């Protein structure tokens, strides 16, 4: 737990950083497109029944 | 007549059959034992086709047209004027590809050069077998082959096709289409390359292959150099022709229905068959 | 005489056939075959000695 | 090690990309508590 | 069996290769990337550099908002699913406006208005990255002819999606963007036009399309036969024609009667590639403006038996 | 902001000036077509049926 | 403001000239397009209804 | 949190800023088109109905 | 100074003639406006 | 001084012709866009 | 210094350029998102 | 137990690590997608019939 | 039996490891999809029913 | 026959024979599978009546 | 040895590695526990 | 021999491999008899 | 060399004769469980 800093010598900043950064957009996207394709979890379409929006 | 530095090369040998009794030229002509062969068969193919033309009525050479058997005479002989003619010639043409083929092989031989030549030209071989012969006895009748005519064979492209749907939809006819637009686009490119830098702006030097892996590295940031381009269009037109061959190997052997109702396998993968939504849901 | 590589796609193309009957009957659809046994044989095939 | 870092900078770089780290899971914790109130999934 | 020359036995990798310069602005030019060793096998390894500036920056930020403007397209037609995407991906289309639309920039953005922004955005990545073909060759001192064949396939291109809409007077006869739906344009476009097979040029765009590959295949197989005389350099044997060159003009002369020299073949080559996409557009161009039906046409001038 | 200035001590002026200078042009044209293609915001139309013209 | 021409030792001058040559011509064009294709601004077929050219 | 810019020590800016241009514009005209794809956001129709600009 | 290597007199001679090409250009373009305008309003 | 080469006073020269534009391009827009409101609100 | 080139010096005062970019771009974009709830929430 | 340590001799972290990360993602990816398959875990599926958020 | 050990003087231990990872891998994986394949041992299904989670 | 571990290295040999015993084996199981006679998972759901 | 890594390379490597495995698989551990409790697959 | 290991090496590679082995094995065991108590399948 | 192939041949022996042992034992077991002669 204190030792994990050594992983930087293993790994280039870089490499690490930009891969990481592609991965967690991909997965954030990935989630937020499967939430609105729920029906249930739409937010759009959660708010629109909420106010009556849809006339 | 020679080239100025032909002379040189004129050597006897190479040949695969026959020694000395046909290593000659005629003209410019190599011609060899299958030299000789294919003149018979082209002669003799070209010959037929004219009589079939005396049989069918026409000399319009557009409409001249020499049809296979019909169905009705299975694999088995037809009445010459009826499907006998398009059979012989069929003999003729392969007897004729084969020999070509055999005599770039002596040509080849005789100039110590590589064998590339033949055997890229034993594929169209392969292409034609494909149509004539193979496919036509898998399916059981001569009838399924092309007839020889400038324009009746597009009649019989467009009937194969349409009985199986729009056939843009068969996945082979697809890969080898790819390979087709891109062997154009290759050879479009290279031709372009090579004169840019034998022929450069007025009053500038000859470029070298420097320049040439340079334009394109600054165009798309890769350059697959001289002999990788050479390698490149061999086997674009190649698997452009495999995949061909293919595409129709399995059309109405394998596959009967409509193409297009083939790519529903993709579709009704369970894990998204059912989801609503989309073009399909 | 068969080169390394040779012996090494001539056993991938046996690979390809094996894994995907394998996965094929496992995940009941010859895709999952066809998946499967591309990757593993391709992967096996990439490798020579 | 495979980097050329030393270990110096390896300590150096892992306080930062930590630092990062908490940071970026505390708003993902909010995140998530802010959903739950709005529309718990369980 | 011997060697055929066709994947490399050997690679070697000196330092990185920058280029020419000539009159290349350098500050445009990136960095190289990486090597390869896939590639190695069957050409050069060496990623890089690549050449941006203004030409370029243009194309590729048009280039990227036509894909973009599609993929938009394509994510709401599978309801934002990604399952549903993946399921669908070939099954999606961009389709240009409907007919009563004419040529009017009026249909709704569902109806059309995405297809012409797309199209615009379209426009813009293909003569930006012309101009940047032509610039590339001039600030290398080099010849025109990759622009000018990169123009013959944009003369095709305008064809099927900007110049015969407007002749026929409406954006329903322009391409939808989209795997099949192009496909089932093609096959559409025939049939309305009785059978494109009877179009002439079209008949000559085939030609020409296989000539190609026969030219190609007669051109690196003959390349790759006379190498081991280093014939794949092909400039130096333009300036100082080797053993190489001769031998390949004579399997040709042996074999057909007559052959090429080392500068002359690029020109068939050039030429053959250049004729498909021109006589290509000619006969698109031609159908529907000048001719509904192609076998009648056909029969009227001798190529298809009356009725 | 004062120090926004050191923007061109980093990019080369010429292509920030010409990025710069696409994407304007590329969003303006985009918006300008959006608009043509709402038919309550399209100038043309919209005089059309005010003037009783052809529409 | 004053010193917008400061511009021409940035820019060269064929180049900028050719690339408004260009821009200029294709925004009329495109314009001109835009107005032919409205049947509310078709100047000649404006004409051949104020005229009745027409039949 | 101090340190974050010692980043600046592991990318060259010219390409992060390049790239965060790029990154932050897409995402934008993403979500744009999505609202405007949402018939209770889209703020172009909207307005058509409060105002009667169609029919 | 500078990258074109013009220099900053040559700069100011080039920018005063190429403003007044502007202005002769826009001066008809608004003529043209006004008259479509006058013609045939658009709003 | 910089990657450019511009020093920090080239680069605050240029700075300053650059904001006069886009507060000039800015104005003209922010003009357009009042404009179009009064002829025609979309909120 | 690290794999650029930049020293801590030039480093740190680019990223406090750099975030004054992010706060005006934040801020301005937190009003964007305050004046269209008020205007139609979307919770 | 005492020498399994010894694998890190025979293969270089830096490639263990990268096929390490693909795998452990890419199983994890499997068993939600299976679960989001079946009716009895769907957790998106089972919440909206818990707090009746469909219909 | 105790000559076994004379493998590794033959084959790589590092091209045996990869080889015997992706082995036990596919074996392990190929069981559990024929388990699930069976409605005898699907436990989802199994657990559906003891739990009555789809009624 | 112990010529043959020089008539081919038997790397090549043990590759050969690991991956074909085992594609035999497996080829076995899984045709069993497919009878209704012998699959032991399909046959043990009427054993305890688990189906 | 094919990497070069020593033996006290190897001997630390390894106690790092296992570090992080034990966390991650106790985490994993939790999470099996809590979606238990919500509904046993069992 | 084509790897160049000594006897000790191969020896010693093989002795940490069947502790391997025993011990997938031994787990693998235990998982067969937690299910054959809860569900025999002969 | 001869020597070692005398003695690589001893030990995939008798590993082929250990593997044949388990099957031997594996169809007897297959016969109780469920004759299929
Ligand atoms: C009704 C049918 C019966 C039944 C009837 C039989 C019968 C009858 C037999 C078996 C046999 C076997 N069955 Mg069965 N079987 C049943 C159900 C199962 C189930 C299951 C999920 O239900 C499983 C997992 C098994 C599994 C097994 C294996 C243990 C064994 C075959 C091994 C083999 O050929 O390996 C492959 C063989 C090899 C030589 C290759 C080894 C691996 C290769 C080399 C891959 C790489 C390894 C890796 C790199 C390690 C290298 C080692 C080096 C020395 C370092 N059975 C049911 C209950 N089973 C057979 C047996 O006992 O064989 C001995 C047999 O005859
Ligand atoms: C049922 C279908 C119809 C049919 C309908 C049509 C139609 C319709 C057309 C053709 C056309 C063609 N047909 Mg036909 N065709 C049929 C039967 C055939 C058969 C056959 C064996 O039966 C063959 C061989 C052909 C062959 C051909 C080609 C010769 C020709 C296309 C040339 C070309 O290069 O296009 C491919 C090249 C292009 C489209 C040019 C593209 C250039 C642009 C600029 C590229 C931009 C790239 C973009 C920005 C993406 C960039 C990505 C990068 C990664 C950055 N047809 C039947 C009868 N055919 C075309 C033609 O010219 O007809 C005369 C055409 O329009
Ligand atoms: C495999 C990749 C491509 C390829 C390659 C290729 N073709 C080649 C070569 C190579 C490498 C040669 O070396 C060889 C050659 O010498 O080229 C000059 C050849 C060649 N490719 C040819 C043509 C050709 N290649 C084609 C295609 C392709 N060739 C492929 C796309 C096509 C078409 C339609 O796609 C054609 C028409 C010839 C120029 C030549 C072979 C010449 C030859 O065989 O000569 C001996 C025969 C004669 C002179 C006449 C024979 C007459 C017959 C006996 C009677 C006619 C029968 C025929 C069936 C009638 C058809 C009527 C049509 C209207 C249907
Ligand atoms: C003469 C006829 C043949 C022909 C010729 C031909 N084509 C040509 C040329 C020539 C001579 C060129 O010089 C030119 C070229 O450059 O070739 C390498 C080209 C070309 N032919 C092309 C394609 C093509 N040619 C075809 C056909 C043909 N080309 C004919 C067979 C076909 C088909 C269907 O048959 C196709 C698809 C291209 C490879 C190229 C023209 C490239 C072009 O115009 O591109 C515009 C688009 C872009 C520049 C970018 C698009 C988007 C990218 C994803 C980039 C995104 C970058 C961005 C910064 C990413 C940011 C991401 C953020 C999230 C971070
Ligand atoms: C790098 O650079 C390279 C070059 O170069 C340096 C090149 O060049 C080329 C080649 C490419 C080009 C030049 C580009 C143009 C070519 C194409 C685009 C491809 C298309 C080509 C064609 C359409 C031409 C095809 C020509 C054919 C098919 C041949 C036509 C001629 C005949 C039918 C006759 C052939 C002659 C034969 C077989 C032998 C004849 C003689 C006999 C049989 C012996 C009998 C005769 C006698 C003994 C005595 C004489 C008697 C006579 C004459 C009559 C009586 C004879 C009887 C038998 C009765 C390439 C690729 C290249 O990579
Ligand atoms: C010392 C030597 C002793 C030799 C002893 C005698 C051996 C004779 C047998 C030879 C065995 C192989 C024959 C081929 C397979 C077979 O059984 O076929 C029998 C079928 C008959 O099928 C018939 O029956 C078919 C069904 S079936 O196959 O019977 O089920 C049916 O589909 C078909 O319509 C029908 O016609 O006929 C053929 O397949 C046709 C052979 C064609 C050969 C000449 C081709 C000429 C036409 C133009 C093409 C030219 C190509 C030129 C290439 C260079
Ligand atoms: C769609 O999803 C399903 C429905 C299918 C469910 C399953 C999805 C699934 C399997 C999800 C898995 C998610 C995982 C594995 C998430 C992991 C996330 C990680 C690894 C996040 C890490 C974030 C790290 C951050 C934000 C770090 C930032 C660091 C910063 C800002 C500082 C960087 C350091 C420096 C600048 C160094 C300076 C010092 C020197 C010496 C130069
Ligand atoms: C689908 O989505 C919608 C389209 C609906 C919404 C998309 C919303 C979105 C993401 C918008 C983004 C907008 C942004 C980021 C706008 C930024 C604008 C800026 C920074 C504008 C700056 C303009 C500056 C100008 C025009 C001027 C500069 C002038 C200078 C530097 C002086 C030198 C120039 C000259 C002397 C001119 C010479 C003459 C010519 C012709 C070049
Ligand atoms: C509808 O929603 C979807 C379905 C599409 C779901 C979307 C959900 C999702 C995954 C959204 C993700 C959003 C993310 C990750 C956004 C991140 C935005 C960031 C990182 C914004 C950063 C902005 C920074 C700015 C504006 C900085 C500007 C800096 C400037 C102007 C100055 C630059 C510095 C210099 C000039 C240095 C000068 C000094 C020297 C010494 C040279
Ligand atoms: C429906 O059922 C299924 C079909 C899904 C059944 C699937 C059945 C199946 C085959 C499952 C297989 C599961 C397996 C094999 C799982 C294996 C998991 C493992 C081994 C996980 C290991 C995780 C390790 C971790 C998280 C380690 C982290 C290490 C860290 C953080 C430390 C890094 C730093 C250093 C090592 C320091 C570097 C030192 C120096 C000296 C430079
Ligand atoms: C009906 O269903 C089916 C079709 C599936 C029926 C069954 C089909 C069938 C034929 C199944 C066959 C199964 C077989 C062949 C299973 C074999 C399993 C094996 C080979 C298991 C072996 C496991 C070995 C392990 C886990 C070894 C681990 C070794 C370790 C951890 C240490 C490695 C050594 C070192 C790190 C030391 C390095 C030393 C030095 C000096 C550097
Ligand atoms: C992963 O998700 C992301 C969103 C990130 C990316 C998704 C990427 C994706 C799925 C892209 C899909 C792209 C596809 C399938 C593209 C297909 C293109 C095809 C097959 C095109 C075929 C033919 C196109 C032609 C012939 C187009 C010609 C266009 C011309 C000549 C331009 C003419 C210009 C106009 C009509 C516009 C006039 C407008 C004005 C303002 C004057
Ligand atoms: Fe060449």
């Amino acid at each position: 737990m204190s030792k994990f800093y050594k992983i930087w010598m293993i790994f280039d900043p870089r490499r690490v950083f930009v891969a990481q950064g592609v991965f967690l957009f991909l997965l954030a996207v990935m989630i937020h497109l499967i939430l609105l394709s729920t029906p249930s979890y739409n937010w759009l379409e959660i708010s629109a029944a909420k106010y009556n929006r849809v006339a | 007549a020679l080239l100025s530095f032909e002379r040189k090369y004129r050597v006897p040998g190479g040949t695969l059959v026959g020694g000395n009794l046909f290593d000659f030229w005629v003209g410019p002509f190599y011609v060899g034992f299958f030299g000789v062969a294919t003149f018979f068969f082209a002669a003799l193919g070209i010959i037929l086709i004219a009589w079939s033309a005396v049989l069918q009525g026409t000399w319009n050479p557009q409409l001249i047209s020499v049809y296979p058997p019909a169905l009705e005479y299975g694999l088995g002989g037809a009445p010459l004027a009826k499907g006998g003619l398009w059979q012989i010639i069929t003999i003729c043409a392969t007897g004729a590809f084969v020999s070509w083929a055999l005599r770039e092989v002596e040509i080849c031989r005789k100039l110590g050069i590589g064998y590339h030549i033949p055997f890229a030209f034993a594929f169209a071989i392969l292409a034609y077998l494909t149509l004539v012969l193979f496919r036509p006895v898998m399916m059981g009748a001569w009838g399924y082959a092309f007839p020889y005519g400038i324009w009746t064979h597009l009649d019989w492209v467009s009937n194969t096709g349409y009985t199986y749907g729009n056939f843009h939809y068969n996945p082979a006819h697809m890969i080898a289409i790819s390979f087709f637009f891109t062997n154009a686009l290759a050879l479009a490119l290279h031709g372009a390359l090579v004169l840019s830098a034998a022929n450069p702006e007025k009053g500038k030097e000859m470029r070298t292959p420097d320049h040439e892996d340079t334009f394109f590295r600054d165009l798309v940031g890769y350059s697959i150099g001289t002999l990788g381009i050479h390698r490149l269009g061999l086997l674009l037109s190649l698997s452009a022709v495999f995949f061909s061959a293919l595409c129709m190997i399995i059309t109405g052997t394998i596959w009967f229905d409509q193409w297009v109702d083939w790519w529903q396998w993709w579709v009704k993968l369970p894990w998204w068959a059912n989801i609503p939504g989309g073009i399909n849901g | 005489e068969v080169s390394e590589f040779a012996f090494r796609l001539m056993m991938a193309a046996v690979i390809f056939v094996g894994v995907g009957i394998m996965f094929a009957f496992a995940g009941g659809h010859w895709f999952v075959g066809l998946v499967v046994g591309g990757l593993v044989a391709a992967f096996f095939a990439a490798t020579p000695n | 090690g495979y980097t050329g870092l030393t270990d110096e900078q390896a300590q150096e770089l892992h306080s930062v990309y930590m630092s990062g780290l908490w940071l970026f899971s505390a708003v993902a914790i909010v995140a998530h508590l802010a959903v739950y109130i709005w529309r718990p999934w369980f | 069996a011997e060697y055929q020359n066709i994947f490399s036995q050997v690679q070697v990798r000196g330092p990185a290769d920058l280029g020419m310069t000539e009159d290349v602005n350098l500050a445009n030019r990136s960095g190289v990337g990486p090597f390869s060793t896939l590639l190695g096998w069957f050409g050069n390894a060496q990623l890089g550099p690549i050449y941006l500036g203004s030409l370029g920056v243009l194309s590729l930020f048009s280039g990227l908002m036509w894909f973009f403007t599609i993929g938009i397209w394509f994510w709401y037609q599978a309801g934002w699913n990604p399952a549903v995407f993946l399921r669908d991906l070939f099954f999606f289309s961009l389709e240009p406006p409907a007919p009563e639309y004419g040529l009017s920039f009026a249909a709704p953005l569902k109806e059309g208005g995405l297809w012409l922004i797309a199209s615009f955005f379209m426009f813009v990545a293909v003569w930006s990255w012309w101009g940047r073909t032509y610039l590339r060759a001039q600030a290398l001192g080099m010849g025109k002819h990759t622009a000018w064949a990169f123009l013959s396939a944009i003369w095709l291109w305008m064809v099927l999606g900007f110049i015969r809409p407007i002749l026929m007077g409406s954006w329903s006869e322009a391409v939808p963007y989209g795997i099949f739906s192009h496909l089932d344009w093609t096959n559409n476009f025939s049939l309305v036009h009785g059978n494109l097979f009877y179009n002439p040029f079209h008949g000559l765009s085939i030609a020409f399309l296989y000539g190609s590959a026969l030219l190609f295949a007669m051109h690196g197989a003959t390349i790759l036969a006379v190498s081991r005389f280093g014939g794949e350099r092909e400039l130096e044997q333009i300036a100082d024609r080797g053993t190489a060159a001769e031998r390949a003009a004579l399997f040709w002369r042996w074999t057909m009667g007559f052959n090429a020299t080392m500068e002359g073949i690029h020109r068939w080559a050039i030429w053959m590639a250049v004729l498909v996409t021109l006589t290509g557009g000619i006969g698109i161009l031609l159908s529907g403006t000048v001719v509904d039906n192609w076998y009648v046409w056909g029969q009227n001038h001798g190529m298809a038996p009356l009725n």
